[PDB]
RNA sequence: GGCCGGGCGCGGUGGCUCACGCCUGUAAUCCCAGCACUUUGGGAGGCCGAGGCGGGAGGAUCGCGAACGCGAGACCCCGUCUCUA
């Protein structure tokens, strides 16, 4: 489900945790311009991401105003979770 | 296609997006079990994907993520 | 009338829905276990468009015979037909 930028991390790194013994870890990242039905105000400043095992789903909307501490985190997390390479 | 090397994966993907941001889209694959890291741009067109088992990419995947994510939000 | 997903493998079914594994979509979530039902049962909430068929030498991807020749194919595109609260 649709959630805060900051719960999305937090489930992000449950997923990731989740799918350690087994599984794959989806992340897509898009632009997003607000859109709420098929094709108002498109927004530009805006992207979305969504993660997935192919079974749970969480999404969010990172807009300029939270790119900056979202980056911080996400970067982060991504080097920290991703630890199975040689 | 898959390219083995990620300098020329960058600068093709980074061509991608910037030709039509809206239509494009990133993804990444992570399986740990396997140990290998797998990053895709496609615009439904054309898919450009680099696939990898060295560690070192993992910085560079993501910083390319990254980099991607700042210009989806940047204002035109 | 609809859309809110789909494909392959494996198990299962007359068949669909479905579990697990894998590959993946959407601006579009969370669920129930049902079903005259081959365009495949149902609830909440949202929206106005949606689906079938044919073709693709667009396209990741998954496979097979082999130890080069093939197949299937998310998503996308074209043609065509049909439905509408
Ligand atoms: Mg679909
Ligand atoms: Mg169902
Ligand atoms: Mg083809």
């Amino acid at each position: 489900g649709a959630m805060e930028s900051e719960q999305f991390l937090t489930e992000l790194t449950r997923l990731f945790q989740k799918c350690r013994t087994s599984g794959s870890v989806y992340i897509t990242l898009k632009k997003y311009d607000g859109r709420t039905k098929p094709i108002f105000e498109p927004a530009d400043n805006k992207c979305l991401l969504r993660a997935t095992d192919g079974k749970k789903k969480i999404s969010t909307v990172v807009s300029s105003k939270e790119v900056n501490k979202f980056q911080m985190a996400y970067s982060n997390l991504l080097r920290a979770n991703m630890d199975g390479l040689k | 296609p898959q390219y083995q090397t990620w300098e020329e994966f960058s600068r093709a993907a980074e061509k991608l997006y910037l030709a039509d941001p809206m239509k494009a889209r990133v993804v990444l694959k992570y399986r740990h079990s396997d140990g290998n890291l797998c990053v895709k741009v496609t615009d439904d067109l054309v898919s450009l994907v680099y696939k990898t088992d060295q560690a070192q990419d993992v910085k560079k995947i993501e910083k390319f993520h990254s980099q991607l994510m700042r210009l989806m939000v940047a204002k035109e």
